[PDB]
């Protein structure tokens, strides 16, 4: 036999419509079309029955949704956005039908993300109530959201050291990067009374998931980039230019919808010869640039 | 982290004789692995501990692949090399079920691997403690083409023990040819047949050493490959089995179903029932659907995941039987290039 | 015994670079081989002059490379790709891969070229380690050499000064890894250090020789 | 009936492959009775085909 009917979910826009590609495990690459707040929504549900047959069900409803996921767990998932649409009343189906669909002027707070413990996702769900068994079929989507040049963006400068030992002043261009911007900056070394080997600069990702105590974090290293080899001495300067198009990062994620924060670090390192590791971390905000 | 755990199997605490005694192996997972707790943990995993363990991968899996044990004494002797053959398939089976993220997650081994007290009392305390034709056809082929295979296994694994054998004896023969033309080699004293005599001796002690090294090369990583397929094919008879049981509940739950809306209608039509009794009967009606329902659907899950674990079993036996392919190559190489060197030093006299 | 094995690994992935930088499109693959390859010459060991050897060997199979490269150019930019490469994971290979887009940027250009070899150089205040910088600074030293800031060159937009001031940023630093390298390296080697020394003095006075 | 026809086809059907499989796995099997049991599992197998059809 098979499925008596086959739902599936053409847009209005399909053709024209940019669409985009999320990283998933294992390393899988989905692409869906691509959206942002305030966007409507709306095509066509085309049902295509496969026997010669009768369905009798009672409606047939569209949905648009956006929900966090937490920890794999079905019970933990948390629907931010619902909007229902209803296609059809209780009744048969013997042939192929089509149903429009709109859902106005969409609001879609958040940016989509697949990480560890946590998934943002959007989708159009349609079902068709049945007595025992509805049929249901998810289309998914991408949501970015943007952002244009901060009013602020100071510089990230400071002296650390361990005392007597090894004293630096490290210089970053920004506090705010875009995903395709450059992380110019500079070392400059006060005091060295230690035999350096290298330095290296790391940008970690932290995925913070939870409310209060109840607080897991991720961390992942997604560079390591080498900046200096060999042992300076007072007064040496060290360039640095790392440019983020190389490593495909996601946004700056903070408090969102109170579940998760997704956080960016500049971790520098600086490794002695007997292998002793010295190091600062310093948050950056990462965020997607609106095109012109 | 699945497959970035590492892991060691050392220190052979070969428990001393017993003619079946049981060697107990440091395991160390050194894993990055976020499937292992530790970042390092050494247990001390004796065979038995083990065979079970995979079995329990076997258990936990329900289709979801268990690739071949810890190595077999069904052949196996005690022998640091059977023994190495246990600790290495072990490794084996480990390794990949680590690089295998689902069979690295049973959580027995997690606290097995990461935990020395053995498979047993960490098994305790983890439990707290579609039409007809269509599946009937797919049984068929699946019946058809996996007996294909295994009748196929069956054949290679009857052709390794007589290649095996028959190492014995030109090798063995040669080891006492080299002794009988070295013998009447003491015999000649003149220089240059003395000399040369001597040299052919050699020469057959050289064919008797290449030969039989041979059945250790080639012959012995196939059967243990071919053991680790048939193996596998038997724990996939198991998911199969327990797809036939799913089956047998749902027809079992469509048979009661039909039943009970029967008793219902016949006690409706009887027309001399209060609308009391009624609602009892059609409860239970209902939580029938429900029994079905829930029983068929499990049901089509069990057969994704059976098609699953094909496709699955399918891409494991292309990548598995090219390494094979590969191991044998080097050694086939390396057998006669042994043979090259030696005919050169003997060419020379 | 050391050099050799490197050398050895050094023949048959060269090839392999080459057959890339050779081909523009695989020019961008000859970019990843190459990935694979300066990591040797990251490695952190070698005597001098070995590592000298290393320095040719690499060095000239790349120019191969900067010929390709100095035709790459002129048949088309494909954009920031000076940036881009500089997400090469480490610092030698990374380093060389802008230079080489340096290279190509002169080569079609002249305005902007003067504010990139500014970057450079800058960037160039980073290898503390004598020697590696020093082969970097003269394999850039070649690079630039057909580029420098004045009419030579070519003649960019300045001219004579900018292109003497880099030059003297590098003797200033030629003479700092050099003098840097007779206390380079462990306490002891200083004899090591002298032959080594002398010989990689030479590689200066071409500059000079650029100078006159 | 029709219905009742079909799964003694089938029935009929797996009974013949059976037999098959264990001829096979004797491991030496006359190639006169590997082909008559496999004749009898086609004609089975339209029987099967046509019944449900």
């Amino acid at each position: 036999f098979s499925t008596p009917v086959d739902i599936d979910i053409v847009l209005a826009d399909a053709d024209k419509r940019a669409m985009v590609d999320v990283k998933l495990d294992k390393n899988r690459r989905e692409k869906v079309p691509l959206y942002m707040d305030g966007e409507s929504v709306k095509g066509c549900v085309t049902v295509r029955p496969k026997d010669g047959k009768r369905l009798e069900h009672t409606g047939i409803k569209v949905q648009f949704i956006g929900t966090i996921e937490m920890f794999f767990d079905r019970g933990n998932h948390y629907e931010f956005l619902s909007l229902v649409q209803e296609l059809a009343a209780p009744g048969e189906l013997q042939h192929p039908q089509t149903f429009d669909f709109n859902f106005k002027n969409v609001e879609k707070q958040y940016e989509s993300y697949n990480g560890i413990n946590v998934k943002l996702r959007y989708f159009v769900r349609v079902t068709v109530s049945r007595r025992m068994a509805d049929v249901i079929r998810e289309k998914d989507i991408w949501v970015y959201s943007y952002r244009i040049p901060p009013e602020l963006n100071s510089s990230i400068k400071m002296d650390v050291g361990i005392e007597d030992c090894l004293h630096i002043e490290f210089e970053y261009s920004k506090s705010k990067y875009h995903l395709k911007d450059v992380i110019v900056g500079r070392i400059y070394f006060l005091l060295v009374r230690l035999k350096i080997k290298h330095m290296e600069l790391s940008i970690i990702r932290r995925e913070t998931t939870g409310v209060a105590p109840n607080q897991y974090n991720e961390s992942e290293t997604l560079v390591r980039f080498e900046i200096m080899d060999g042992s300076p001495s007072r007064g040496e300067t060290i360039p640095i230019r790392l440019f983020l198009g190389g490593f495909d990062l996601t946004p700056t994620f903070r408090d969102v919808n109170k579940k998760f924060s997704t956080r960016y670090y500049l971790s520098l390192v600086l490794i002695d010869e007997d292998a002793r590791r010295y190091f600062k971390q310093s948050e950056i905000i990462l965020y997607r640039q609106p095109p012109e | 982290a699945r497959p970035t755990f590492h892991i060691t199997v050392g220190d052979p605490h070969k428990v001393g004789d017993l003619a079946t005694s049981h060697i107990v192996y440091s395991v160390r997972t050194k894993t990055t692995s976020k499937a292992y707790k530790q970042p390092e943990f050494e247990v001390k995993r004796r065979y038995r501990d083990f065979l079970w363990l995979y079995n329990t991968l076997h258990s936990n899996n329900p289709g979801v692949v268990v690739p071949p044990p810890p190595e077999k004494q069904a052949v196996g002797r005690f022998e640091s090399n059977f023994v190495e053959s246990r600790r290495a398939a072990l490794e084996k089976m480990l390794n990949k079920i680590a690089a295998h993220p689902t069979l690295q997650l049973d959580a027995d081994l997690k606290l097995f691997l990461e935990s020395e007290s053995f498979n047993i009392d960490v098994k305790h305390k983890e439990r707290k403690e579609n039409k007809f034709v269509e599946q009937d056809d797919w049984f068929h082929d699946r019946r058809v083409y996996l007996d294909a295979l295994e009748n196929q296994l069956k054949a290679l694994l009857k052709a390794m023990d007589n290649m095996v054998a028959q190492r014995k004896a030109m090798a063995e023969a040669a080891a006492d040819f080299s002794a009988s033309l070295h013998a009447l080699s003491t015999v000649e004293l003149s220089p240059t047949l003395s000399g040369p005599l001597d040299a052919l001796s050699e020469l057959q002690l050289a064919i008797r050493d290449v030969y039989e090294r041979q059945a250790q090369q080639d012959v012995l990583t196939f059967g243990i490959i071919i053991e680790e397929y048939i193996r596998l094919i038997g724990s996939v008879k198991q998911a199969f089995s327990q797809r036939q049981k799913a089956f047998h509940s749902w027809h079992s739950a469509e048979s009661e179903l039909m039943k009970k809306k029967a008793a219902q209608d016949k006690l409706l039509r009887q027309g001399k029932t209060q609308q009391d009794r009624l609602n009892q009967v059609n409860a239970e009606v209902i939580d029938a659907e429900r029994k079905v329902h829930q029983a068929r659907l499990l049901f089509e899950d069990m057969g994704r995941l059976l098609r699953s674990e094909l496709d699955r079993f399918e891409r494991e036996k292309v990548e598995d039987f090219k390494s094979g392919v590969e191991t044998f190559l080097e050694s086939a190489v390396e057998a006669q290039k042994e043979l090259i060197e030696k005919w050169e030093t003997f060419l020379m006299q | 015994r050391l050099l050799e094995d490197a050398l050895i690994a050094v023949r048959q992935q060269t090839a392999m670079m080459r057959k890339f930088l050779d081909t523009p499109g695989k020019l961008m693959d000859a970019l990843k081989c190459c990935s694979t390859l300066v990591s040797e010459l990251r490695t952190s060991s070698l005597s001098p002059k070995q590592y000298y050897e290393l320095y040719m060997a690499v060095f000239d199979a790349l120019r191969y490379l900067s010929a390709h490269l100095r035709e790459n150019h002129p048949v088309n930019h494909l954009a920031d790709l000076y940036e881009l490469v500089q997400y090469a994971g480490n610092i030698i290979p990374r380093l060389y891969l802008m230079i080489t887009v340096g290279t190509a940027y002169m080569s079609i250009d002249g305005a902007p070229v003067k504010e990139l070899m500014k970057d450079m150089m800058d960037m160039s205040r980073g290898v503390q380690h004598p020697v590696r910088g020093l082969f970097l600074r003269y394999y850039l030293s070649g690079q630039a050499r057909d580029y420098l800031p004045t009419g030579d060159s070519d003649g960019p937009e300045g001219n004579l000064q900018d292109s003497i001031n880099f030059i003297l940023t590098n003797f200033v630093e030629m003479n700092k890894l050099w003098v840097r390298l007779q206390h380079q390296g462990h306490s002891r080697e200083r004899d090591l250090r002298t032959q080594e020394r002398r010989e990689l003095q030479l590689l200066v006075g071409s500059n000079i020789v650029r100078l006159s």
